[PDB]
């Protein structure tokens, strides 16, 4: 997995950047991949998050408290916030 | 100019559609139209600085995807001018 920029809970971010392999191997489509990744992240970290995975989409909106990163994995990216 | 999904108030949805049409007619890139939408849609929504927490979402691009339990009846994700654009309240 890779990244573009980061201002986040880097412990939770770098934990998720290697925990998302479970959903990537688990699911089989970008919608289902993002679903199975975010469900695992919500069960693990906390009951408040927001992730948009995939590519070919842009975003410039205000972030949450302590999470903001564009962390990718082989040009199938993730936009992560709390 | 076309919409694909919206759970929201009809007048608020039409206002967002008009603002999005104006922005898409004006702005160019993904970040540029994302920023114009995110800024200009915060006017006609009265921002309540009370205990409720809400925000704007910006997705103006070719093809990504998501499926979440967002804010109840507060999310409009359209697909217009060969650019899907999702905007939802922060849960």
């Amino acid at each position: 997995a890779v990244i573009k920029n980061a201002d986040m809970s880097e412990e939770m971010q770098a934990d998720a950047v290697d925990c998302a392999t479970q959903a990537l191997e688990k699911y089989n489509i970008e919608k289902d991949i993002a679903a199975y990744i975010k469900k695992e992240f919500d069960r693990k970290h906390n009951p408040t998050w927001h992730c948009i995975v995939g590519r070919n989409f842009g975003s410039y909106v205000t972030h949450e408290t302590k999470h903001f990163i564009y962390f990718y994995l082989g040009q199938v990216a993730i936009l992560l916030f709390k | 100019y076309k919409i694909i999904t919206s759970y929201m108030p009809e007048s608020f949805e039409q206002d967002a559609v008009q603002i999005a049409l104006i922005a898409v007619d004006k702005y160019r890139q993904l970040k540029d139209i994302a920023f114009y939408i995110k800024h200009e849609y915060d006017k006609k929504y009265p921002g309540s600085g009370k205990a409720t927490e809400g925000v704007y979402h910006c997705i103006v691009g070719k093809s990504f995807a998501s499926a979440v339990s967002h804010e109840t009846r507060q999310f409009i994700h359209m697909k217009v001018d060969t650019y899907h654009v999702i905007l939802w309240k922060s849960k």
